RNA sequence: AAACUCCAGUUGACACAAAAUAGACUACGAAAGUGGCUUUAACAUAUCUGAACACACAAUAGCUAAGACCCAAACUGGGAUUAGAUACCCCACUAUGCUUAGCCCUAAACCUCAACAGUUAAAUCAACAAAACUGCUCGCCAGAACACUACGAGCCACAGCUUAAAACUCAAA
């Protein structure tokens, strides 16, 4: 299906957030997904601070990958956003725009 | 121009300052008020403790502690414990419901020290750990 | 439960009446039973136990004024049953 | 009644009329039912599209010198 | 008409050949995805 | 007879209110919007009875405020200062 | 429920009384009061509507009738004997205007 | 913890009038609750007794509700006796 | 009072535990149950009824192995208490509450309303509960106690669970 990874990544300079960037892509690739864009959200402070590999961070990147991918890469793709050190915090989400936007009349 | 009732945040500029320094170089007054005894200490801004006052330590014993006299005699030590290292003005950060909420704030006023700011700490778990069984009396 | 219907139809005594005394001044120390209330600044002097449980008499300190001794009084007895079930609740 | 349709259109387009009714005269004729007369007569003068029908007596009220505030 | 507006779509989709090139203009670009509402039901936009 | 009444639906039905997000879509991603129904102060979702949403809408808050906090874009023991000075949707006066 | 047969229909959420049987309906009332003043029957007006009891009394004054438009007591009909006396009369006919 | 301090449950001081910001800070954790959580959480509520009081306090906000309708709604009948005499 | 003083306050790092506010919502599930976030599977039946035993499930408690252990806590210790103390208050800490694989099969397991279909005209209707009924089907009941009992039979249960009488006795229940 179609899917949204809301990726926060290490506050990081411009090269190694580009390197980044690809490594997240080839892999979401090698499992079989067809990237449809790559959207930057920008460099913000952290809600709270976020402890990863051994590291604090109070700020990141934030980025958003849309893609379709075969129900079976989301778990792998997930165990190899747990091993990356460069991903403050990666997550999985079906595509907003997929859910159906219901019609109402109102309050009954 | 409007007062503001939220506190300064240290990245927007602001042009609040008390005695030329920024609101995150405040010293903060922490007291924790428990049931039975009330606890104060005054930090710097980068966590250096420079006064503490207890209702223990100023010589109240057992039920005496939870009282608010206790706590505001507590308060005034810790005041002029802290004034006698150059603090005057504090931001409150207050820990619990106990009776000596509040007289450990009159306690730190009557002290010298005057109080920009209020803060509630009071730990509130999101459904942590159990607490204990309701009391048969 | 038909909730509807239900609207339309001693040693022991001594610290009974100490805790009841602590969780009424707790109680009143804060705008939980009412912000009016909490205005007031309603002082209590002591919680006495009837000998056979059948009520509690919760003596609060008078002012000189005649007028806020009035509203208080007012605002107290239309206070008094919030009250109670506020302590119930807490398990006090 | 057939009428209360237009009725409601008007009610929803023109507003209440300013005018105030006088529902002790028998024979009271308020903005919404001048609008409704001269709506039906053109509807059997003419042709049945509500829209051209509505826009029509808009037009001939005001060339009568009735003031319809959109 | 949905075949054909994925087949329009799909000549903008990210592939191993412009991973580079969409990678670096992504890093070039900034979106944003907040907007507030008002009392009357108006989207009021940054 | 020809003035007799005829059956149809009520020509005067008013329609029916709609809340101030009906016909919009929620994202998680919307910080700025779901900023406006948690306590500044204290963070916490304000209920039904204050923001006026409906139940459905409602639900779609609740959980897009969640996410957002679970997934790392949202602030949970406060409101975040920047939307402080956005504009009052909630039915809430603190005095303050 | 037992006005239903009488209403000619409901006018925006307000019942309409159809007149065509009132009429009817006021014709075998009116008829029957005539007959029974005719026939010289005591006639009591009632009613509770304190609006019109100043009304009510007037026109039962005046057409030399009887009128009750006050408190209506336990026992004025159903123990009349010992109410009012032995040999009272009472009405032959009772018009509510008010029931 | 992980938090920004000085943001949550803060209330600056105006004039050094330190009563009204505490009393501020207290009426608005007893509006958003954190007052009762705080009181509740001292001893465990059983799940039973917690749906319990749940379902009474709502019952008993729409009785109270529904009470005050219907009193406001009679009150306009109150006034001056028009009719009186008769 | 005992207890701790390898104690307490700020700050930083840090769960195999349970899931503020939303929820003043009343939804999902056959019931039991289910209220932190994401993803994958996924919520039978184009007549109805149809089982103590057939086939699959059943809160909490309880039992086998392994594991985890913050907090809570049957028991077990200690502290304080009249004149046979507080069982009830305080401190410490077990089984247990948690996870994995099996058992046990009971609840005020209740909406104390058997499942489907239909009606609101009647006299509405012993009472109360929860307005009164009709058609059809399965299950169950025929005074109280003896008796959630004895015996027989069955069961991963070995006192347990299901089914379940008789003698004597009474004019009541
Ligand atoms: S009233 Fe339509 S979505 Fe809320
Ligand atoms: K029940
Ligand atoms: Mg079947
Ligand atoms: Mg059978
Ligand atoms: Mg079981
Ligand atoms: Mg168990
Ligand atoms: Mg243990
Ligand atoms: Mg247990
Ligand atoms: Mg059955
Ligand atoms: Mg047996």
């Amino acid at each position: 299906p179609r899917y949204e990874l809301a990726l926060i990544l290490k506050a990081m300079q411009r090269p190694e957030t580009a390197a980044t960037l690809k490594r997240t892509i080839e892999a979401l690739m090698d499992r079989g997904a067809i990237v449809r864009d790559l959207e930057n959200l920008g460099e913000r402070a952290l809600p709270y601070r976020i402890s990863a590999h051994s590291q604090q961070h109070n700020r990141g990147g934030y980025f958003l990958v849309d893609f379709y991918a075969p129900t079976a890469a989301v778990e792998s793709m997930v165990e190899h956003l747990s091993r990356d050190i460069d991903v403050i915090r990666g997550n999985i989400v079906k595509h907003p725009l997929t859910q159906e936007l219901k019609e109402c009349e109102g309050i009954v | 121009t409007k007062f503001s009732i939220y506190p300064p945040i240290p990245g927007e500029e602001s042009s609040l300052r008390w005695a030329g320094k920024k609101f995150e170089e405040i010293p903060i007054a922490h007291i924790k008020a428990s049931h039975n005894n009330t606890q104060i200490q005054v930090v710097s801004a980068s966590n250096e403790p420079l006064a503490f006052a207890s209702c223990g330590t100023e010589g109240f014993r057992n039920a005496k502690k939870g009282t608010g006299i206790a706590a505001q005699t507590a308060g005034i030590a810790a005041a002029a414990r802290a004034k006698q290292k150059g603090v005057i003005h504090i931001r409150v950060v207050v820990k619990g419901l106990g009776p000596g909420r509040l007289s450990a704030m009159h306690g730190l006023i009557m002290g010298g020290l005057e109080v920009i700011s209020i803060t509630d700490n009071t730990p509130i778990p999101h459904n942590g750990c159990r607490p204990r069984k309701a009391r048969k009396l | 439960k038909n909730w509807l219907k239900k609207f339309a139809s001693h040693a022991r005594l001594r610290a009974l009446n100490g805790l009841l005394y602590k969780a009424l001044t707790d109680l009143l120390c804060t705008p939980e039973v009412s912000q009016e209330l909490y205005d007031l600044n309603v002082e209590l002097s002591k919680v006495s136990l009837t000998p056979d449980f059948s009520a509690c008499r919760a003596y609060w300190k008078t002012t000189l004024s005649a007028e806020q001794n009035a509203h208080m009084e007012a605002v107290l007895q239309r206070s008094a049953a919030h009250m109670r079930h506020l302590l119930m609740s807490q398990q006090t | 009644y057939h009428e209360d349709r237009i009725r409601a259109k008007f009610y929803s387009v023109y507003g209440s009329g300013q005018r105030a009714f006088d529902l002790f005269n028998p024979n009271f004729k308020s903005t919404c039912q001048r609008f409704v007369e001269k709506y039906t007569e053109l509807q059997k003068l003419g042709e049945t599209d509500e829209e051209k029908l509505f826009v029509e007596t808009g037009k001939a009220l005001l060339a009568e010198g009735v003031i319809l505030r959109r | 008409r949905e075949v054909l507006q994925l087949q329009e779509e799909v000549k903008n989709f990210i592939t191993r050949e412009n991973l580079e090139a969409r990678v670096e203009a992504a890093l070039d670009s900034r979106k944003n995805y907040n907007w507030a509402i008002t009392r009357e039901g108006l989207v009021v936009r940054p | 007879n020809e003035d007799l009444p005829i059956s149809m639906e009520n020509p005067y039905k008013e329609p029916l209110k709609k809340c101030i997000l009906c016909g919009k879509h929620v994202d998680y991603k919307n910080v700025q919007l779901l900023s406006q129904f948690v306590s500044p102060f204290t963070g916490c979702i304000y209920g039904r009875h204050i923001t006026g949403l409906c139940g459905k809408k409602q639900k779609e808050i609740t959980k897009a405020i969640k996410r957002a906090q679970i997934m790392g874009f949202m602030p949970v023991t406060y409101k975040d200062p920047a939307y402080l000075k956005d504009p009052k949707v909630c039915n809430i006066r603190y005095r303050e | 429920r037992f006005m239903e047969p009488y209403i000619f229909g409901s006018r925006l959420d307000h019942d309409i009384i159809d007149l065509e049987q009132t009429a009817t309906h006021l014709q075998l009332a009116l008829n029957f009061t005539a007959h029974m003043a005719y026939r010289k029957g005591i006639i009591l007006f009632i009613s509770r509507n304190r609006q019109f009891s100043y009304l009510i009394e007037n026109m039962a004054r005046d057409c030399g009738e009887y009128a009750h438009t006050r408190y209506f007591r336990g026992g004025m009909l159903t123990n009349a004997r010992l109410l009012f006396g032995p040999t009272v009369r009472l009405p032959d006919l009772i018009i509510f205007l008010h029931t | 913890a992980k938090h920004l301090k000085f943001i949550a449950r803060t209330v600056m001081v105006q004039e050094g009038n330190v009563e009204s910001a505490y009393r501020t800070l207290n009426r608005i954790l007893t509006m958003d609750g954190l007052i009762e959580d705080i009181k509740h959480r001292r001893y465990y509520e059983k799940p039973c007794r917690r749906r319990q009081r749940e379902s009474y306090e709502r019952c008993r906000r729409i009785y109270n509700m529904e009470m005050a309708r219907k009193i406001n709604f009679l009150m306009r009948k109150n006034r001056a006796d028009p009719w009186q005499g008769c």
